[PDB]
């Protein structure tokens, strides 16, 4: 040819290399030094979605160091030593829900996120430093931490008291809580935080811990108590105090008396109360027809911090959906 | 009655 | 009409598989895991330690619980 | 009459000066007939001919995420149903030259659909020999491609 196709301006190579997908924009990286440069810009790399993929620590390293603000990757597999330091990421939005991830990698990786503003490591073990050095965000407006272990009350009063910002909270279903915990998540969780799903503790719930709760924080619209075990029918004025709750959404509480529920009526701004396993038949029938505006047991799960939530098989993470992706197997 | 088994129910039906 | 497999081991864990009906089935979330707090709600009546960490794609209706031992 | 404004790039072609909205710089002209200077005979006259399409191609959607996303792309791989001046299956030097012109004059459509159909054609091509096609020396030597293929073996 004729003409100087390698003499092209860089906004339109960008141009065209923006309608390239993610597994094709690898090949085009090696067809000379001026492509190889322009492939690793940042302004491609900007949503990446390896879901469900085996990645080398290097790998993602890497991929991150240039340049991701949002980098969903639920049930990878990731474990193997780390071996270069990385200059810190812009990851804003991360998702690694349900991860294979090991200690080492994972304190490896966190460590550079600084600039980080939402977060679930649902289902990952964690360790003394990874919960310190997530004080360092201090803009975590979410944050998920379902299923989570391995950290002591100091880390977590140190993460509690750092980050000023929450909104969310998923900090539920922690096998190795004690009452020093429970007690520290009440007393220095920050009051602007909207959301708390405390659930899931037992005994080591008590009626105190729900008092300075609500005293100390007067913003909650969703407070997911589940398997509290402690909390008896003298509670309920401790939710009347709250004036801006939504759905209280308790269960399996066996010391509510399930009549005095009619009580929780009284709640002008009560929308839905989910209440599982202690009404009986007979009587729950009776007690949503005496309760004509509240849509009692009617939502199952949890739509707490959580990144994707529906059944439309969605694929964004807090409302943002990925671009560049590795592409799922469709074809005939 | 009172608690057959609300409170320790919390295990398999073994049915 | 839930029915509950017989638990089977590993090295310190223990699994088990739980198949559920066709009316509460299609209430299984598909974009990630329940906690003890919702698939509870489900009707599901184990004891205390069994955390959902899989789910299989050919056959949704099938959870998996592993316990640490 | 209406105000019918020329290009000017060694010759004169009329055009409708109201009628070619569209362009960045033939807009900012207008508030200053002499203008357009280094687009070629032939990408003017094709600029000219597709602006001759207005309505037609109604207007600019505010969808920034999924309008420019690969998804969309998918969505996309028609490049404009209405014809693309036979599908735009004129050469890869006068396609250059369409390219270079709509991006001196800052046209979207243009610069939409030339740069998908690029797209297209540099799609599914194995690399050994799109350079050839583009016509470029691989700079590359046999360690420095060594390192980019052990890179990218994880898609």
């Amino acid at each position: 040819p004729g003409v100087s196709w390698d003499s092209l301006p860089d906004e339109l190579l960008l141009g065209i290399f923006s309608c390239l997908c993610l597994p094709e924009l690898l090949k085009v990286s090696g067809v000379c030094k001026r492509w190889y440069r322009l492939a690793s810009d940042e302004s491609l790399w900007q949503t990446l979605d390896l879901t469900g993929k085996n990645l080398h620590p290097d790998v993602t390293g890497r991929l991150l160091s240039q340049g991701v603000i949002a980098f969903r990757c639920p049930r990878s597999f990731m474990d193997q030593p780390l071996a270069e330091h990385f200059s810190p990421f812009r990851v804003q939005h991360m998702d690694l829900s349900n991860s294979v991830i090991e200690v080492s990698t994972l304190h490896g990786i966190l460590s550079q996120c600084s600039k980080l503003q939402n977060l679930s490591l649902e289902g990952l073990r964690l360790s003394d430093p990874i919960v310190n050095t997530l004080a360092k965000n201090s803009n975590l407006v979410r944050l998920n931490l379902s299923g989570c272990s391995g950290f002591s009350e100091f880390a977590l009063q140190t993460l509690l008291s750092s980050c000023s910002r929450l909104d969310e909270l998923n900090l539920s279903w922690c096998f190795d809580f004690t009452e020093k915990h429970v007690q520290v998540a009440v007393a220095h969780v920050s009051e602007t935080i909207t959301q708390l799903n405390l659930s899931g503790y037992r005994k080591n719930l008590q009626k105190s811990d729900l008092s300075t709760l609500v005293r100390r924080c007067p913003n909650l619209v969703h407070l997911d108590l589940s398997d509290s075990v402690m909390l008896k029918n003298d509670c309920f004025q401790e939710f009347f105090q709250l004036n801006y709750l939504q759905h209280l959404s308790l269960s399996r509480c066996y010391d509510i008396i399930p009549e005095t529920l009619l009580e929780l009526g009284e709640i002008p701004t009560l929308k839905t109360l989910q209440v599982f396993g202690i009404v009986p038949d007979g009587t729950l029938q009776l007690l949503k027809e005496a309760l004509p505006h509240l849509q009692i047991n009617c939502s199952h799960f949890t739509t707490i911090a959580r990144p994707t939530i529906g059944n439309k098989k969605n694929q964004e993470i807090w409302g943002i959906k990925c671009r560049l992706t590795l592409q799922k197997p469709s074809c005939l | 009655d009172g608690s057959p088994n609300a409170g320790s129910v919390e295990q398999t039906p073994k049915k | 009409q839930i029915y509950y497999s017989d638990k089977y081991d590993d090295e310190e864990f223990e699994y088990r598989h739980v198949m559920l009906p066709k009316d509460i089935a299609k209430l299984v979330p598909k974009t990630h895991l329940m906690s003890e707090s919702e698939w509870r709600n489900l009707g599901v009546q184990q004891s205390q330690g069994w955390v959902h960490y899989m789910i299989h794609e050919p056959e949704p209706h099938i959870l998996l619980f592993r316990r640490p031992l | 009459p209406s105000i019918k404004l020329q290009s000017s790039d060694g010759e004169i072609f009329e055009v409708d000066v109201e009628i070619a909205k569209q362009s960045v710089t033939i807009k900012t002209m207008l508030e200053d007939d002499e203008g357009d200077d280094d687009p070629v005979p032939l990408p003017n006259v094709n600029a000219a001919i597709l602006k001759k399409v207005i309505q037609w191609c109604t207007h600019h959607k505010d969808d920034p995420p999924p309008p420019e996303d690969d998804e969309n792309k998918e969505k996309r791989t028609d490049d404009i149903p209405v014809w693309d001046q036979e599908f735009l299956k004129v050469d890869q030097g006068t396609l250059f030259e369409l390219i270079l012109a709509a991006n001196y004059l800052d046209i979207k459509g243009l610069l939409d659909v030339t740069c998908k159909t690029v797209a297209n054609m540099i799609k599914g091509k194995t690399p050994e020999e799109i350079r050839k096609t583009f016509n470029i020396k691989n700079d590359f030597t046999e360690e420095e491609e060594a390192q980019v293929r052990k890179e990218n073996q994880w898609c």
